């Protein structure tokens, strides 16, 4: 309980997206060869794009429901 | 075997007795530096200092 | 209350006594020991400098994890230290 | 109303004697009380606790974690107080008990951070030119704590300030005591500021007043222990002075000069390390003699400092410095005088590891031979020391000749069995190695007559120097009287006292160990039937001497005993695996596995399955144990199907044995089981088709060990297999099949993959049912805590909705 990410039997989708996207964007920072991967891809310097995902990290998924 | 052991043990002791007897023929104040205690024998800027210091303790109160 | 204490572990190095000598302290396996334990700074202080981490007497050799609690990283968790409350 | 706040902040009792959750709730409680409080009663009450005669050393510990917190938050209304916080633990500083001064250090560096510094100097200033001495040290350890938590140069105009009073001496002195107390407590932190402090204090060496200029010097000579191994150019201005007082001072305040050269010295370069070794070493040199004792502790002292230095040559130690010192210190009353015996020693030593160790070998080993044993032991001491740290290598024929002849001559000398004379043979002849072929047969008979009797306290040292000297005994090409000696040591087999029988085992180990089974005169068919009743004795030393005496004969001389007396050994060390110590523990299982190696795996493993079938718990693991050690010594091959075929009785308690051996098995030989896991999979199968809880709780354990055992060696296969039987198993409530089965779980997770785990857990993650639920999600917790990274590539594509995006699209991109 006391680590981030983990759920329980109230768990709802969105939690768990947004904990999977929030990974997600750690492990391709942490990568340097997935990194490589997308900077060629989309055609911007390894700087930017981490600073993308930096920035998409605080509301990944848009905002939650009602 | 025993008796030889014994033996053997007494030559050598006697053979270090003669060298030695041959040898010996040819030829406080207590005081600590953990202590000030001396042996025997028996403007100013500090106040400058002070006298600014006591001036900033009287202003803040 | 066998808890362990799960605090960030220090430079201390972990002992264990004479009835616990060849036991690891998360399994209490006696088998290929593996990897020296670390304990926090509170577990070693003043009278708790020299202790046991299973029970808590006086210690005499180095605590160790298992070569099976080594692979599963069981070792990279707080301090190990048994404390009852 | 007044004694309210008291009755409430007797929560320091609720701490006091108290639980731990509730001590952290009144501590937060009252951290967030304590502004309110106020500090006028919250000191008023806890001082006294604090004072408290008989209070423990942790509940020390956590009253002073309450004084720290308390601290913090009321910052400045502490002022008034300060003083008297002072009175009560300005002691603690002093006190021999080390944690009561980090406590008390701890203490006045949280009033000082809470209250100012010029608070703090205002209330210390007057016990500064006070005549009790015993407040000038604590007065200047508390100004050497407020230095090191509130910075050094924050303190420097004050200190400037006060060692330049022309008012009283007692000033000054205190203002040097306090930067000694800074260097003393920070170390090697004080580098950036030493030059500051070094011309604050540097004007004291040639005060008008004695005890200033010894102050200073001890001042200096801290800063320059603290510095080492940097810092010579802030050293600059007291090289002069320092040697001019060297020359013209005489007493205390030479010794505290001499102190501070000595610490400066291992600072310079060659040059100026060579040139100021010989004006110190030549006024060393005529305080030799003096009378004073401290004065030659310092003298060593500095000798040892300045003598491993490189500006110091051994030319010039051993033409000047060697005779003075071996004349005026080697003598009997330097032996008597225990205060600077261990410092001559290690004097000694360290001019040897840098003159050589044939000159000083010499001069103390004509000395060998004395009428005291005294000075006899030191010498000993110090040879061996040398001895051990640089070897026999250019001792020649004449120091060959003497050192055997003292050593001998020392060891029959001796009134009390001691371990100097022992270690000091020991070494010497360890060190000497294949050189000594003739003082071999004058040692042997040495150590015959000091074993042939004498109360078994001079024989049980003989029995040491055999263990430790035998492998120089016999590699030396000498095995006859070798033998005599065996005899003797195998005669001396009955003894009522178990510490020399100890001894005495482990010198025949040592023999039988080194000399060959070949061509040895005491037959091992003699030696063993008198050596098997000894493996009951209770003693720790004589068992596990004879453990370790009976896996030698068992390794070696194997084809002399029968297999029947071998099976029944066997079976006797069977109970030795419950030992409480640990080498009692190893050396009977080294020694069961010569045993089953030498008799073969057949009928000790018949035995062993009988004896796992009728006997009460503690037997039966320990004989589980022994078929694990069986299996490994000789291949699991040999053992596999004769357990296999065990488990084929219709009778529960049986089968039950069997999935606890294998259990233990696997989790014994680990790597080894990547070649049976095929075999002991339908075994495994129809364990977890049983309806019996045991059976599935070990067939789960044995899954787990077989799992942590091979990884990274190709066997999912099998353990993907074995998966799909044990995972209908998590619905259980039983708290032991359930634990077994989280185990078993955890082990496949590193044997087989998070990504098997994740597909086996991904349809229960949201399943209605709330119990599933939690299981489902525990699994997962436990999948996710370990390896978080991998999973990452493993989760399914989850489409978006109107509201929410889900799609990781980079994963999308194709180059
Ligand atoms: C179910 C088993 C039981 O829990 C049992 C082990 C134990 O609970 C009982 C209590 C008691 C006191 O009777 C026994 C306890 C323990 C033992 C008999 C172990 O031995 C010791 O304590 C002595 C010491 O700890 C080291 C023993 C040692 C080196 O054999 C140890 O095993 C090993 O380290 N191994 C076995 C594996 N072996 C191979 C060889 C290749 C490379 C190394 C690793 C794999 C290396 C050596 C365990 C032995 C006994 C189980
Ligand atoms: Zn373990
Ligand atoms: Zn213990
Ligand atoms: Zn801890």
């Amino acid at each position: 309980s006391k680590y981030i990410g983990t759920g329980h039997a109230d768990t709802t989708k969105w939690e768990w997206l947004v904990n999977q996207h929030r990974d997600s964007y750690c492990s391709y920072m942490g990568h340097f060869d997935l990194l490589n991967y997308f900077a060629i891809a989309e055609n911007e310097s390894k700087a930017r794009v981490r600073f993308n995902l930096m920035e998409k990290m605080l509301q990944p998924c848009g905002p939650p429901a009602d | 075997d025993q008796n030889k052991l014994e033996e053997e043990m007494r030559k050598r002791k006697e053979r270090v007795e003669k060298w030695r007897e041959e040898q010996r023929k040819k030829a406080g104040k207590k005081w600590s530096l953990e202590d000030d205690d001396d042996d025997e024998d028996d403007l100013d800027p500090l106040d400058a200092y002070m006298e600014e210091v006591k001036e900033e303790v009287k202003k803040f109160n | 209350d066998l808890i362990f204490c799960r605090k960030q572990a220090g430079v201390a190095i972990g002992r264990l006594c004479e009835k616990c000598d060849g036991k690891c302290v998360i399994c209490d396996s006696y088998v290929r020991p593996c990897t020296l334990v670390r304990i926090c700074d509170e577990c070693n202080y003043g009278s708790y400098q020299g202790r046991c981490v299973i029970c808590g007497g006086p210690g005499v050799s180095d605590a160790y994890y298992c070569k099976e609690c080594t692979i599963q990283e069981k070792d990279r968790d707080g301090c190990p230290k048994i404390v009852n409350l | 109303e007044e004694q309210k706040e008291r009755k409430i902040m007797k929560l320091l009792l609720k701490i006091k004697n108290g639980t731990p959750p509730m001590r952290k709730a009144a501590l937060r409680q009252i951290t967030d009380k304590a502004r309110e409080f106020g500090a006028g009663p919250l000191f008023n009450q806890i001082l006294p606790l604090l004072m408290s005669p008989t209070l423990e050393d942790q509940e020390r510990h956590l009253l002073v974690k309450v004084i720290d917190r308390i601290l913090y938050k009321l910052d400045d209304l502490v002022r008034p107080y300060v003083h008297k916080i002072l009175v009560v633990i300005e002691p603690l500083l002093i006190d021999e008990d080390y944690y009561a001064r980090v406590e008390g250090r701890e203490i006045i560096s949280n009033l000082a951070k809470a209250a100012g510094l010029a608070t703090m100097i205002s209330t210390m200033r007057p016990d500064i030119d006070n005549m009790d001495e015993y407040v000038r040290n604590t007065t200047a350890r508390a100004f050497a704590v407020v230095a090191s938590a509130l910075g050094i140069p924050s303190l420097l105009p004050f200190l400037k300030a006060v060692c330049k009073s022309k008012k009283s001496w007692q000033a000054r002195h205190t203002g040097i005591k306090i930067v000694q107390q800074i260097a003393i407590l920070m170390g090697c932190a004080i580098l950036p500021h030493l030059r500051s402090l070094v011309e604050i204090i540097e004007h004291g060496l040639v005060d008008e007043q004695q005890k200033v200029r010894t102050i200073s010097a001890l001042a200096i000579a801290a800063l320059a222990e603290a510095a080492t191994p940097y810092g010579i150019e802030s050293f600059d201005s007291v090289l002069k002075p320092l040697w001019k007082g060297i020359r013209q001072h005489r007493g205390k305040g030479l010794a505290a000069f001499l102190k501070a050269i000595g610490y400066l010295i291992p600072l310079m370069d060659a040059e100026y390390a060579n040139y100021y070794t010989r004006e110190v070493m030549l006024i060393l040199i005529r305080e030799f003699q003096s009378p004073d004792e401290e004065m030659k502790k310092i003298v060593l002292k500095v000798v040892k400092q300045c003598c491993g230095t490189d500006g110091v040559e051994a030319n010039y130690i051993k033409t000047e410095i060697l005779p003075p010192f071996f004349k005026h210190f080697w003598q009997h009353r330097m032996a008597l005088d225990r205060r600077n015996y261990r410092q001559l020693v290690d004097t000694t030593v360290e001019l040897a590891n840098k003159v050589g160790a044939a000159e000083i070998i010499s001069r103390i080993v004509d000395d060998l031979k004395d009428e005291a044993e005294q000075y006899r032991k030191m010498v000993m001491e110090t040879i061996e020391k040398i001895m051990g740290n640089l070897g026999a290598a250019d001792i020649d024929h004449k120091l060959e000749e003497q050192l055997i002849d003292g050593i001998l001559y020392a060891f029959q000398e001796q009134t009390t069995e001691d371990s100097v004379m022992l270690n000091g043979f020991g070494t010497v002849v360890n060190a000497l190695g294949k050189r000594v072929k003739p003082y071999l047969p004058q040692i042997c008979g040495t150590v015959l007559w000091r074993l042939n009797n004498k109360s078994a306290k001079v024989r049980q040292q003989a029995a040491d120097l055999i263990s430790r000297t035998a492998v120089v005994m016999k590699t030396c090409q000498e095995e006859k009287l070798m033998g005599h000696l065996g005899v003797v040591l195998y005669e001396y087999l009955g003894e009522e006292y178990p510490e020399v029988l100890g001894s005495i085992l482990g010198a025949l180990k040592a023999i039988v160990n080194v000399i060959g089974m070949h061509k040895m005169t005491p037959p091992i068919k003699d030696l063993l039937p008198r050596l098997t009743p000894i493996l009951k004795n209770r003693h720790e030393k004589v068992q596990e001497n004879c453990i370790d005496l009976v896996g030698r004969i068992a390794d070696r001389g194997a084809e002399y005993v029968s297999a029947r007396e071998w099976m029944r050994i066997c079976f006797e060390l069977l109970e030795l695996l419950k030992a409480h110590k640990k080498a009692i523990r190893r050396a009977t299982v080294n020694t069961f596995g010569y045993i089953a190696k030498a008799i073969g795996p057949h009928d000790v493993l018949a035995t062993l399955l009988n004896n796992l079938k009728v006997q009460e718990r503690q037997n039966r693991v320990c004989t589980t144990v022994a078929i694990a050690i069986v299996a490994e010594t000789c291949s699991p091959f040999t053992v596999l199907p004769a357990l296999m075929n065990e488990y084929r009785v219709p009778e529960l308690n049986v089968q039950n044995g069997v999935l606890k051996s294998l259990s233990f098995l696997f989790e014994y030989i680990g790597e080894m089981g990547k070649d049976y896991i095929y075999a002991v999979t339908p075994l495994l199968e129809d364990a977890l088709m049983d309806r019996d809880l045991v059976h599935r709780q070990t067939a789960s354990a044995v899954v787990q060990h077989m799992s942590l055992g091979v990884y990274g060696f190709g066997c999912e296969d099998s353990l993907n297999h074995l998966l799909n039987y044990v995972w209908p198993n998590v619905f259980e409530t039983s708290p032991h099949v359930i634990q077994a089965v989280m185990g078993a779980l955890e082990g496949l997770r590193v044997a087989i993959g998070p990504c098997r785990m994740l597909q086996y857990c991904l349809q229960g993650l949201f399943h209605p049912a709330r119990k599933v639920r939690d299981v489902y999600w525990k699994i997962y917790n436990s999948i996710y805590i370990g390896s978080q990274d991998a999973l990452i590539a493993h989760y399914p594509r989850i489409y978006n909705d109107d509201k929410n995006t889900y799609i990781r699209y980079e994963l999308d991109y194709i180059l």
